[PDB]
């Protein structure tokens, strides 16, 4: 069934599962034409497919060429996401295929279900959580590899860097979603917090800075404070 | 014109014949229904005064034999039976007529309602959906479940409707996932019409039979089947023009005939709004659309 606050811990058991987020698959800029009409220009996008237990991210880059000469692109984006997720599952060895796929938006259920008809024992599930995975393109290294791509490309990452050497999946996921929530609500502030101190660097093979444990506590508190300030501003509370 | 005699009427029961119905009192001298139009299937059905649950009944065609009704006090229901002694049967029918103990099938001459509801329904196909091959007539009731329902328990009592499922390999060609799911023309014309039903008339016949089972017995799986077969056509971009025009007539007489008070359980809101207003065929069911709007605007 649907994933919600109650069955949240299922994400960290030993049944292999993936989140799929399609928010950054079809990305456009909107502009005025010479005659003054509005037009869109597509930019490169990505499917965000994440194993929340291990941190393995399967970042499928969606090159603008896949839209060429296609109509109803936002609808096609859903089916292309499902096609690419299905191909990912097919490429994985049997013992690595997920038992569940959790789509962050309900409009993905039917396309994925139809694309996964060959895998009837993989459960496709919606979620009631308001996950901040659209802010993935606020992670500089992910945005960079997406924008530089000149063709369809899959890039693998661990979105948790090396955190799991020291904390649990549950804690790693809560940190990831806190970072992304902050980046979603106020990107400039969030990124300032992360990078202020030039003496805490990001390893070449990592996405986030190499904070010590104490420094992650200070970071997380700063992200919390950011998120609550922005709330009061949004709602006049 | 043919006759279905009744041995007796020992329990108070509402009897239906096609779209007509009569109240019969406990041990009322009732002995059958005469003047039944040859050339169509028919359905005789029952609702006991004591149990407004389980409507039940029998589909038959008088060209296939001499049929009569007899109450069984063990099993507690009016049973259809076949009399193989042709003389003995004309004998019973004539005596009961002379004694005038039979109601007349009350067809108004202008009325094509029953023809229009049963145009494509053939007794031979009914006996494949309701498999019980020692009888020439077919029993259906409120509670019988369909083969598709059973999948998601007793197969002897199943409605063997053709399984339609929009998210199945059958419906979806590999590599045409999106195309085939948004435009079901492949599933309709190649898989269902050319493959399984062989022609449009057998499809319409199963569609009409499902509708009538849902109307007369409140059979919920039949209602599911009727809506599925509508939705398959309406969700296909490429339908023979003759099927569209015939569908509009078929659905029109079904909506016309439905009891006004039952429109809430018998009409799936989603399917109808999708068929009439969103689908490829939104513009091709003018009669059905006009009668739906003027009669059940609330559902829409």
């Amino acid at each position: 069934g649907a994933m919600n606050s109650s069955n949240y811990a299922e994400l960290f058991n030993n049944d292999i599962k993936l989140f799929v987020d399609d928010t950054n698959v079809y990305r456009v800029t909107v502009h005025k034409t010479f005659e003054g009409n509005v037009a869109t220009k597509a930019i490169n996008g990505c499917i965000f497919t994440l194993n929340p237990k291990t941190g393995h991210l399967f970042l499928k880059i969606i090159h603008t060429s896949v839209w060429a000469g296609q109509k109803r692109l936002s609808q096609l984006a859903k089916w292309k996401t499902a096609e690419e997720v299905s191909a990912l599952v097919r490429s994985l060895p049997k013992e690595e295929q997920p038992k569940q796929i959790i789509v962050t938006r309900k409009a993905m259920l039917d396309p994925l279900e139809v694309h996964m008809l060959d895998f009837p024992n993989i459960a496709i599930r919606p979620t009631e959580l308001r996950l901040p995975f659209s802010a993935a393109m606020s992670i500089d290294k992910l945005s960079d590899v997406v924008m530089k791509a000149t063709e369809p490309q899959m890039v693998l990452f661990n979105i948790y860097d090396d955190w799991l050497d020291r904390i649990s999946s549950y804690t790693a996921f809560s940190r990831l979603t806190l970072l992304l929530r902050a980046l979603k609500t106020n990107e400039e502030s969030a990124k300032m917090i992360l990078l202020s101190d030039p003496t805490i660097t990001i390893k070449s093979y990592h996405l986030w800075p190499s904070f010590t444990d104490e420094q992650w506590i200070t970071i997380e508190s700063q992200m919390r404070d950011l998120i609550l300030t922005e709330y009061g501003r949004k709602y006049n509370v | 014109m043919n006759t279905v005699p009744f041995t007796s009427a020992p329990i108070e029961v509402t009897i239906g014949i096609d779209q007509y119905s009569f109240n019969v009192k406990e041990n009322q001298p009732f002995h059958g229904i005469k003047d039944i139009p040859i050339g169509h299937v028919h359905v005789i059905h029952f609702q006991h005064a004591d149990n407004s649950s389980m409507r039940y009944g029998y589909w038959f065609d008088c060209r296939m034999g001499n049929f009569y009704i007899q109450y069984d006090p063990k099993d507690g229901l009016y049973k259809m039976m076949e009399e193989r002694d042709g003389a003995k049967f004309e004998n019973i029918v004539h005596n009961f007529k002379e004694r005038q103990m039979m109601v007349s099938y009350p067809k108004i001459d202008e009325d094509d309602t029953w023809y229009n509801l049963t145009e494509f329904v053939q007794m031979d196909k009914i006996r494949k959906i309701v498999r019980k091959d020692e009888n020439q007539f077919s029993y259906v009731d409120s509670s019988m479940t369909t083969v598709q329902e059973n999948e998601l328990s007793d197969p002897a009592h199943s409605l063997n409707y053709t399984v339609i499922n929009f998210k199945s390999r059958e419906a979806i060609r590999p590599g045409h996932e999106m195309e085939d799911f948004l435009d079901k023309s492949y599933y309709l014309n190649t898989v269902m019409l050319q493959g399984i039903f062989k022609n449009s008339s057998n499809y319409f016949g199963e569609l009409q039979f499902a509708f009538l089972n849902a109307m007369f017995f409140g059979n919920y799986g039949s209602s599911l089947q009727w809506h599925a077969m509508i939705e398959l056509i309406c969700s296909s971009a490429t339908v023979p023009k003759h099927m569209l025009d015939k569908l509009d007539e078929i659905l029109y007489y079904q909506i016309k005939t439905l009891p006004e008070q039952y429109s809430d359980i018998l009409l799936n809101e989603r399917v109808w709004n999708i068929c009439l207003y969103s689908s490829f065929q939104k513009n091709s069911l003018h009669n059905t659309e006009k009668i739906m709007e003027n009669k059940y605007p609330e559902l829409l």
